[PDB]
RNA sequence: UUGAUGAAAUAACUUUUCGAAUCGCAUGGCCUUGUGCUGGCGAUGGUUCAUUCAAAUUUCUGCCCUAUCAACUUUCGAUGGUAGGAUAGUGGCCUACCAUGGUUUCAACGGGUAACGGGGAAUAAGGGUUCGAUUCCGGAGAGGGAGCCUGAGAAACGGCUACCACAUCCAAGGAAGGCAGCAGGCCAAAUUACCCAAUCCUAAUUCAGGGAGGUAGUGACAAUAAAUAACGAUACAG
RNA sequence: UACAGUGAAACUGCGAAGGCUCAUUAAAUCAGUUAUCGUUUAUUUGAUAGUUCCAUGGUAUAACUGUGGUAAU
RNA sequence: UUGCCGUUGCUAUGGC
């Protein structure tokens, strides 16, 4: 059922998004082919990484 | 018990078929089950079970009714010459897989 | 019977020419299988006529319909047989020079059913069948010498060793 | 000056003065019957539709018409749909209650300036008038 | 019109009409049998076998293309009869009773698969090719029955609790039943292969009466609706033809210069082509319908004349003669013999009426297809019809027709039906001839 | 996007045919595909209809002429085989494409608007018509707009129907593709609005071009079959 | 009084093309004493012409205000002849000589937006009365001008020569493509997966193809119809 | 024992045969239409080839082998 | 000619 699927991301992504600042990037990574995961996913979720404008702390 | 009536019967000698539309009226069924339904088409027409086809099913809303396209053929022969591959690899006897790459 | 209903679903479903020909000269010949095969002789004829005109477009319908002749009276077309053979082998060479595959499977179609109706009751099969095929035995063809030869093995398996013997004897003085 | 062959001037518009008031009079006052359905068989989505309009099951008699006379399902071509069967949802369900139209009463078309007091035939003369009374 | 007069699609159109298949089952042929005058009236042997079973209730016959006919009655009871002789009574070849042995021990909707009936049997209907008999009633059932044996090969209940049938007809040359259901429906089966292949729905009092012919076409009336519909069962689809004659208006046209009224209940139709059909009312009224008019082409505003007056020895208990016959207000209270069996020869020009008149009325269409004329009537019936029908004999130029007929001495339906003046139970059969 | 000529339906698919090189032209033809598919519909989709062009059984122009988009024009004498379709096709009065079913003795013959008689090359006298039928050695009488017979056997001009006044008249052009009758007038200009007109039931009169009409036969005898209603 | 052929044959140029080295169905005919003559048939060949399609030139037709735009045009020849060039060709399209032309108040030439909007360019949708379907905004460019070549069609989206810059390899001698490009963003940076089945195009093709086309998945703007209960009994309290 | 089925690299036949951004052109853009005996036209389609004096024509070159240079296509 | 009862025909009717 990606019905299910679908439905599991957004309350997930909503219960996410409550504890963390409301705009935080849920990436969903699928079943693993051979080992790690696939490719693509890694790229753009490296690509995510890649921008995120780090501001200084306290401690 | 299912039951099948053929309307607006025409022939297509040119391509050696004759074709048609299907009432499939199930009371208190689930669906059509294609393959019986062309056991069904091949014992109320001459027989030619591998060259009669139906392809066209759409229920309609509660059930009870569905409309489909049959087309009977005589000559398998030609029915596997003029049958569409999609349409033998569902049904009949042809199959083709194809190297999937870029 | 269910020969004029076969014969009605032929002719519902292809039609041309000689089609129209053969059924407005038998529209009263397609049921009464009595009447048919009391009659069959004039059918015969029309059956020489069409095959004569060779049309390309109401062929399968006019030979499956001879053949199921043939098979609805099985002792009956002992007479014509001869023409039957003489005619079937002129438009199947007719059908040779015109070069199509449909054409091919037709000839061999009908070659086959008439060997399937013609060799349960016959017993003195091999001399009076290579009586005609002694032309088709020799005509410098890659194909018809097979054609000929397979239609021998059906006709030499299905008879006696004794009937066979009696016709190796007997075609022993025509070979050398 | 000269001559251009012009589909649109002897094309079937027939769209034009066509208004639902007219036809239902003329339906009304026909004294043909007029084919309805069996009285179930209309509601859509087990009343989650209308029951449906009368230019609706029209129009869904020429698809399934054109459908059994040339034997092709029809497709999902997103643009069409998006556009067109989201309207006409829409406007179904606002207009349409009980599976009559009511947005025929709520619209501006003027009914005499389309569809009667006739163009060609205006008799612009009184000779005119009395022939063809006459 | 002009010289050329072409339309390329239309062309088109009767190019793909030539080309398809069956022109067997749609014949839109009208009538064609038009025999109206030709054969005569006042000569028919009318023999009335009285038989021994309280209030039958309807006839199917049966001609092939030996002959036999079915009676059914409300003492439960089926019996087939053999009317291949033509000249003398019908024979009874199997009596079939059922009764309180065959009520199911469930009270529960879908087993009823009891192999018989144990409420008033309404209506039976045998087969074109004459395999099965069909029959049911008030126990919302339709068992079918073999010709042969007259056992019960299947029984297919209707599944809910008003499924009363009330009328049967099969379509000609085919194996399809249409039965109407009290429940405003319409049931289809197939016989041959035991199955309901549609419902279909949309009258608005009870489906009293159902006709159909050699299309799909059928066409039902309901009771107090007073509409008729024909249905298209491929389409499923349909036409309705209300009534309307008003009494005020039917006065005011008798006032250019009278008892004839209003209009209570359809009752009765037989199709009599595959373009017009006739239905008979509650007011004795006989409407000849087309098929592109809503309102009746033709109407017989009394078909079978009026009751008679209440005595005044039983309308007050009074002592005089001039109050007694105050109390009938004059003509205020006359009402007319509802007509309640009508039937069709089949493409005919001829058809058949009949009530507890006493008298079945003949009639014919005229040539044109607008009216209808009174033939002659036949005296041979005390009591109320409740089934009509003909069976025939003899090529095109030559016939020989029986009318065989039941009479009871109370309705099929509810009794509602006193002044049994003299009626009998039976089936009357007059051979009328040419 | 789609032509009036052929009653392509708009319910058709997205892309409409474009009709190849032929005997005729972009606007005056109907190709084969589109005849067969969606016309009188002996097949149902390209794949089948490839399927009939390569199982063969059209004899378009007498010859097969194995393609989809081969234009078969104004009154190219179709014949197919089984059960002797024989159609020679026609414009209706809109504008659109009739195809008047014939028989074979209609379709042993078809007609031919000429275009030019010109002196080319070792003087042979020199005929071209709609469907580029180059055909040797007629009468020298053969005059503009003039009308030949086909012979759908051989090329040869059999009979020889001559535009001039008096003869069964047809137009391709103008306002009025189509039309029948010829006889009201000829009003002959010397290049523009002239033509021979054309009457009506109520005899109306109408104006047309010249080389968008031709000759079909005689008022009162054309031998070409025309359908009714 | 009507009726008819009818107001390319010759004298030469030219680095002059070919008169079958394609395949198939068919043993077939005639005694030249052997492939001696083979000989019935079909498609591709091949010159020229026509036709289709396409290309470019050509007359005419088609909604803004326009005179504080009234004079324009010889200041890329303005208008025309004659001839040359070259063009696919006609042609002031470029060149010599010659004429002083040619348009306009009957609106020349010249100035705009709602020319992201318009020109019927067109689907219409059975009530949305200018929202509402589609062809093109104008013309270019593949770092920038310049010069060449290719092909039925090109001043080539994908070819070459020099100059001017932005750029990668590098053993510092020495080779290129071009990515100074495009998809993103300024508390939604993941579209980029599946088929040629329907439509259409090419094809040597009873095969192959086509990111043209079609199908699926995420990407909320709370925009839309349901549910989260229905029907009883009994006991006790005032 | 002069060719024989798979078969890593080449040519051939064909393929990609139609898509981004920027300044704002008023019947010159565009459409319908006449003509081209003023013209280019592969493809489709229809026709259409008569000049021989005393048993079949020569090498240049791939793939293939072999020796090498260069950080290196 | 049937649930019975009666006129019966040596086949028609009439009372429940």
């Amino acid at each position: 059922s990606q019905s299910t699927l679908r439905a599991s991301k957004k309350r997930l992504k909503h219960r996410f998004w409550t504890e963390v600042y409301q705009g935080a990037k849920l990436f969903y990574l699928s079943g693993v082919i051979n080992g790690r995961y696939p490719d693509r996913e890694i790229l753009n979720l490296s690509r995510f990484i890649s921008v995120m404008k780090f501001r200084p702390l306290k401690w | 018990a299912v039951t099948i009536r053929t309307r607006k019967v025409i022939s297509n000698p040119l391509l050696a078929r004759k074709q048609f539309v299907v009432d499939v009226l199930h009371p208190n069924r689930a669906n059509v089950s294609k393959d019986e339904l062309r056991e069904k088409l091949a014992e109320v027409y001459k027989a030619e079970k591998d060259a009669v086809s139906v392809f066209g099913f759409r229920t309609q809303f509660g059930g009870g009714k569905s409309v489909g396209f049959g087309l009977v053929y005589n000559s398998v022969a030609e029915a596997k010459k003029f049958e569409p591959t999609y349409r033998l690899v569902r049904y009949g006897l042809a199959e083709k897989v194809e190297k999937a790459s870029r | 019977s269910h020969f004029l209903a076969s014969f009605d679903q032929w002719k519902e479903i292809n039609l041309s020419a000689k089609f129209t020909e053969f059924a407005a000269e038998i529209e009263h010949d397609v049921q009464t299988l009595p009447q048919i095969l009391y009659h069959d002789k004039k059918i015969f004829n029309s059956l020489v006529s069409f095959i004569n005109f060779h049309d390309e477009f109401s062929l399968q319908p006019l030979l499956d319909l001879l053949a199921q002749f043939c098979h609805d009276l099985g002792p009956d077309f002992l007479k014509f047989y001869e023409e039957a053979i003489k005619t079937l082998i002129n438009l199947l060479d007719a059908a040779i020079e015109f070069e199509s595959s449909n054409v091919f499977e037709w000839g061999f179609n009908c070659l086959a059913y008439i060997f399937k109706y013609l060799s349960k009751f016959l017993v003195k099969k091999l001399v009076l069948t290579c009586d005609l095929l002694i032309p088709l035995l020799s005509h410098s063809k890659e194909y018809l010498s097979r054609f000929s030869a397979e239609a021998l093995s059906f006709l030499v398996r299905k008879c006696p060793v004794s009937n066979l013997r009696e016709f190796v004897r007997s075609v022993f003085e025509k070979l050398e | 000056f000269e001559d251009r062959f012009d589909a649109r001037e002897h094309k079937d518009r027939s769209n034009k003065s066509r208004m639902q008031a007219m036809e239902e009079y003329i339906r009304e006052s026909s004294d043909q019957p007029d084919w309805s359905a069996s009285i179930g068989a209309d509601i859509v989505n087990h009343g989650r539709g209308g029951i449906k309009s009368l230019r609706d099951t029209e129009k869904e008699r020429r698809v399934t018409s054109f459908e059994e006379d040339n034997f092709t399902r029809l497709n999902i071509t997103n643009k069409a749909e998006k556009r067109k069967q989201k309207q006409r949802e829409r406007n179904a369900r606002m207009n349409v209650i009980g599976g009559e139209d009511f947005g025929i009463f709520s619209s501006k078309r003027k009914l005499e300036d389309s569809t009667s007091r006739r163009g060609a035939k205006k008799t612009r003369s009184a000779w005119d008038r009395a022939q063809r009374r006459l | 019109d002009e010289y050329n007069n072409f339309d390329a699609g239309d062309l088109d159109k009767d190019i793909i009409a030539s080309r398809l298949k069956e022109d067997v089952a749609e014949q839109q042929g009208r009538v064609f049998r038009y025999f109206g005058d030709k054969l005569l009236i006042s000569e028919a042997k009318q023999s009335f076998t009285r038989v021994g079973e309280n209030n039958l209730t309807c006839i199917s016959c049966f001609q092939p293309v030996r002959l036999f006919a079915y009676t059914v009655s409300k003492d439960l009871q089926l019996t087939k009869y053999d009317i291949t002789d033509f000249s003398k009574r019908p024979k009874k070849l199997k009596y079939a009773k059922g009764g309180a042995k065959y009520i199911p021990t469930s009270k529960h909707e879908y087993e009823n698969t009891t192999e018989g009936h144990y409420d008033e049997i309404l209506t039976v209907a045998a087969s074109p090719d004459g395999k099965y008999v069909v029959t049911g009633g008030r126990d919302r059932k339709l068992i079918v029955w073999s010709t042969e044996s007259l056992s019960p090969v299947k029984v297919i209940p209707t599944k809910d609790r008003r499924g009363e049938v009330l009328s049967l007809a099969f379509r000609k040359n085919s194996d399809q039943l249409y039965a109407s259901c009290a429940d405003f429906k319409i049931r289809t089966y197939s016989i041959n292969q035991f199955s309901q292949l549609e419902i279909l729905y949309g009258h608005h009092d009870i489906v009293e009466d159902i006709s159909a012919l050699a299309m799909e076409r059928c066409v039902t009336v309901g009771a107090r609706d007073r509409t008729a519909m024909l249905w298209k069962i491929p389409d499923e689809t349909r036409l309705t033809f209300r009534g309307g004659d008003e009494p005020q208006k039917l006065l005011r046209r008798w006032m250019k210069e009278p008892l004839f009224f209003c209009e209570g209940s359809i009752d009765v139709v037989s199709m009599v082509d595959d373009f017009h059909f006739i239905t008979g009312s509650d007011n004795g009224n006989i409407c000849l319908w087309s098929l592109a008019k809503k309102k009746p082409i033709f109407t017989e505003r009394i078909a079978h004349g009026i009751l008679p007056e209440p005595s005044f020895n039983d309308i007050s208990g009074e002592t005089d003669e001039e109050l007694r016959k105050r109390q009938l207000q004059g003509k205020k209270l006359l009402q007319p013999f509802w007509i309640t069996s009508l039937y069709a020869i089949p493409y005919s020009n001829v058809f058949i009426s009949g009530s507890w008149s006493g008298s079945l009325k003949v009639w014919k269409i005229s040539d044109n297809l607008r009216s209808f004329e009174l033939l002659g009537e036949l005296s041979g019936a005390k009591g109320v019809v409740t089934k009509i029908q003909v069976v025939e004999s003899g090529k095109h130029g030559k016939e020989k027709f029986r009318i065989l007929a039941s009479i009871a001495k109370e309705h099929r339906l509810g009794r509602w039906i006193a002044n049994v003046s003299g009626a009998r139970n039976g089936i009357y059969s007059a051979v009328i001839d040419q | 996007a789609a032509p009036h000529h052929w009653l392509l339906d708009k319910l058709s698919g997205c892309y409409a045919p474009r009709p190849s090189a032929g005997p005729h032209k972009l606007r005056e033809s109907l190709p084969l595909i589109v005849f067969l598919r969606n016309r009188l519909k002996y097949a149902l989709n390209g794949r089948e209809v490839k399927a009939i062009l390569m199982q063969r059984h059209v004899k378009v122009d007498g010859k097969v002429r194995t393609d989809t988009t081969y234009p078969a024009g104004f009154m190219d004498v179709i014949t197919l085989d089984a059960t002797n379709e024989n159609f020679r096709l026609v414009y209706d009065v809109k504008g659109r494409f009739a195809v008047h079913r014939i028989t074979d003795e209609e379709a042993s013959y078809k007609l031919g608007k000429v275009k030019k008689v010109q002196l080319g090359k070792k003087g042979v006298p020199y005929v071209v018509t709609h469907d580029g039928r180059t055909i040797r050695y007629p009468d020298p009488n053969i005059k503009v707009n003039d009308t030949v017979k086909i012979d759908l056997a051989s090329g040869k001009i059999t009979d020889f129907i001559k535009f001039d006044a008096g003869k069964l008249v047809y137009v391709t052009g103008g306002r009025n593709l189509g039309r029948i009758g010829t006889i009201v007038h000829k009003e002959r200009h010397d290049g523009g609005f002239d033509l021979v007109h054309i009457k009506d039931s109520l005899d109306n009169t109408f104006v047309t071009r010249l080389n968008n009409v031709f000759v079909i036969g005689e008022q009162g005898k054309p031998y070409i079959s025309l359908p009714k209603g």
